[PDB]
Parts: structure tokens; sequence; C-alpha cells
């Protein structure tokens, strides 16, 4: 990997979970499954970090 | 070794005094935090309940080839992939059992109503045979 | 940060190598001095024993956040854990609900064939009704 | 993966509370049958201190597949301990000549 | 709050005997695991030489988007980059370094060669001009 990326060349991943491809074949099911996955666990965590508020923040600050 | 809650290998097997069963010391443990009671006896269950015990671990399969090694989104892909699914079949259970309820309330209904049938029809035949 | 021997935080923390405590420096070489045992766990000890702080060193540290490669991945296995624990409540839930759901069919199953039976019985009555 | 006594494979795996080893089920029920006590350090041993029967029930086991994720997870953790470990050795030697 | 090794804020911090510095268990064990020994100190060190010690532990606040999903992934190719880049610009480091240290060494030498050369000349000098006093 460093003799690829000596040049930069930076490694490319699939970031196209946010198009939201129209009703088509078995692959906008798959997205569609997958975002509403990622959904339910972005809501968990995000609740997750709002039950204790900023205490850890202020925690890291001090 | 068969763990009966997964079905995966367990790598630390535990024992249970009260009621032996194959568990791991982490995940007890951690749902003991959430709630301090026996799962299966509804009974109060304390952190000092299991005794310590030695493991042998396991083996990895380290996949060679390192070619830009992607794969672990297509793995993750799948895995939220499995569980959606699993989901799915959780929500056709859930109707057809309801479903297989209500037809059972409604078949003992009718055998109800088809028994008050048939015996006010036989005293009207045996009635009439006696007449 | 805490010191047990006086309840105050230590200004020059120090750590006890035969039971690990933190200490403040004065208290700790007090009861070095007053006799060789420690005062927690009555064990010998000794100003050797005593650890003070090298923080310092010479190495570059990372901000403490789910932003280096440790601390990521412990995120990563925490995300896998999190859908692992979700798919163990939905499967015991899954094997419940199958349980229930085969007591439910063989109870309908033995329904049907108690009303196929029942009918047929109902429409022999209804034959000997009609026979007058 | 062998027992303490036979040698053999334990189909059954079976621990004394007591006394942390390797045993088997027949041979220590043929040792407290003729001794009531511990071989090791002579104390009581009950039915209830073995472990029961092996209880396999709703768990569809998926066999152990080779391709998964703990093993990406390891090698990366592998990898960047490594690499963190030329980091500092290399740090060092750069203090050092400078 | 840093590992001495990579700077890694260890969750499980340990002391050594021989030199207490800070440090991370699964290092020091892949070390020992390649030489069993404290490149530190050039000594023999075993596995018991760490005490496990208490601290709070650091509390590692998230960031604004870190909830799983595909910022996770994007995370994993960045802090991949970053430290492989990191790597290249410390081996770079080694190289420069090293071809400095040679050419000052060759200039310190040289130095060193001119100095005494000019301290004999000085040396005849003074001679000389004690000499034209008679």
């Amino acid at each position: 990997v460093a003799a690829g990326k000596g040049e930069k060349l930076a490694a490319i991943d699939v970031q196209r979970y946010i198009q939201l491809k129209p009703p088509g074949t078995r692959e906008s099911l798959l997205q569609s499954a997958v975002v509403w996955e990622y959904q339910k666990s972005r809501n968990d965590n995000l609740y997750l970090l709002e039950k204790h508020g900023e205490k850890a923040f202020d925690s890291s600050l001090e | 070794m068969f763990c009966s809650i997964s079905g995966e290998t367990p790598k630390e097997p535990v024992i249970s005094r009260v009621s032996g069963n194959v568990y791991e010391k982490r995940l007890i443990e951690q749902v003991i935090r959430e709630t301090s009671k026996d799962p299966v006896t509804q009974q109060e269950c304390t952190l000092e309940d299991l005794v310590p015990v030695k493991v042998p671990d396991f083996v990895r399969p380290r996949p060679p080839s390192a070619t830009s090694l992607p794969a672990l989104l297509s793995l993750f892909q799948e895995e939220w992939d499995s569980v959606a699914l699993e989901q799915f079949e959780l929500r056709r259970n859930l109707t057809e059992t309801k479903q297989e309820l209500s037809t059972a309330l409604y078949s003992l209904d009718a055998a109800l109503r088809v028994i008050s049938r048939l015996t006010k029809e036989r005293d009207e035949a045996r009635e009439a045979l006696a007449k």
C-alpha cells in the first residue's frame, strides 16, 4: 500500500449509500435495508450519547 | 460445547451451581448489570454465583493475500442484511401466530355453536321417536 | 486521585509496587520511615517500592477519543457486539414465538378435525330430524 | 483436549468446584463411589458439584465458517500494533540521531 | 495519558521496575514475542514485570457524526492513510538525518585535521618569534 499511495493515490470505498436508488432490482432493496439498519443503530447511539450529556467532555477538558 | 446462546463454539464456557448452562462470563455479567435476576428462575442473582474456569483457546482463519483489503465493508453489509431478514421473519412469525390464535378462537366458538345444534337436534329426534 | 491514608488528592502521586495504590509523597514516606509495611495491605514495603511519576517521556500523544485506531477498533467491536446483542434478543424472541406457534398449530389442527367430526354428527342429526 | 486421568478426549467436560482441574465424568464418579473425597485436596464432592448433561437446544448451529469478521478485526489490530512499534523504535532512533 | 510506545492512550497502563514508564499491554507482549527482552533497557523481562494499576480511564467523547454507518469505514481508510503517511514522514526523516549526520561528521573530522595543522603552524610561528628576539 505504501508503494501504491506514495503518489497520494487515495484508496476508494463505496460511499453511495445516500443516493437512495429509486425502485429497481435487488440492489435497491439491499440499500434500503442497510440504510434502515444504519438508521436504527444511529438512533441508539445518539440517544445513548444524550443520556449522560457532556459530563464526559468536561472530564476530558479537566 | 454446543452453546445455547447462538450456536457458535464458546471459547469461555461457564457452569452454574443452581442450573448449569453454557454462557459467557462477560455477557452474563453485563446482563446482571442490566437486571440482577436469574433470567430462567426469576430469582435474584449475584456476581459471586459463578466459579472461575480455564479455557484452551481456539484458532483463527487469518485471511491472506493483502490486496487493498476492503472486503470488511461487504461482510458488514451482509451482517446488517442478515439481521434485517431475521427482523422481517420475526414480523412474519408474530403475524402468523396471531392469525392462528384468532382462527383457533373462532374454531372453538363454532364447535360450541355446532354442539348446541347437535344437542337440540338429537333431543328433537329422540322425542319424536318417543312420540 | 484519592489517597486512602488521608482522603485528600496527592499533589505528587506515587504508586506502591507491593500493592497498586496512589499515595502522596509526604505521607507515604512517613509510613515507610515508621515501618517497612504497606498501610493498606499490611505487607513489607520500602523506599524503592514507591514509584514516582515518569509521565513526560518523549513520544507524541493522541486525543483521547474514538479517532485513534485502537480506540476506533474498540468502537468497531462495540458496534459489532451491539448488533450481536440485538440478534441475541431477537433470536430468543424467535424461538419463544416458534414454541407458542407450534402449540397453536397442533391446537388448531385438532380443533379443525373436531369441527369436521362435529359437523358430520350434525348432518346426521339433521337427517334424523328430516326422517319424519 | 485430554483428560488428566485416562488421557482420552473428553466428550463430557466436567470440572470440580473445589479444585480446578480437567477430569472425566465416569472416572470421577468411580473415584467418588470408591472414596467420598477429592483425590487432590481431600475435599467433599457431591453429584451437584459436577457438570450436568449438556443441553444443546434452540441453537441452529451455523458451522464455524472461515471467512468471518473476527479474523479481519484481529488482523487490523495486529497490523496497527506492529506499525506503532515501528514508529516507537524509529522515533527513539530519530531522537538519538538528532 | 499517552502510552510511551505509540502515544496511544492506555486504558490499562502499566509501569515497569527497571524503568517505570507508561506502557500498553498488547505492544509489550508483542515485543516479548519478537524479542524476550526490553529494548528500552536491553535487559531480560517477564510477563510479571508489569503491575495492573488503577486508573479512572480516559473518557472517549464521540465526534458529531460517529454512529456506526459508513462514517466508520471512512474513518477506517482515513486513519490507515494517516498512520501510513506518518510512517513515510518518519522514514524519510531517518534518511535525511543519517545523511546529514554523515556529512556533519566528515566536516567535523576535517575540522579536527585543520585545527591540528593550524596548531602546529602556531608552534613554529611562536618559536620563530621567540628566536627572532635574539
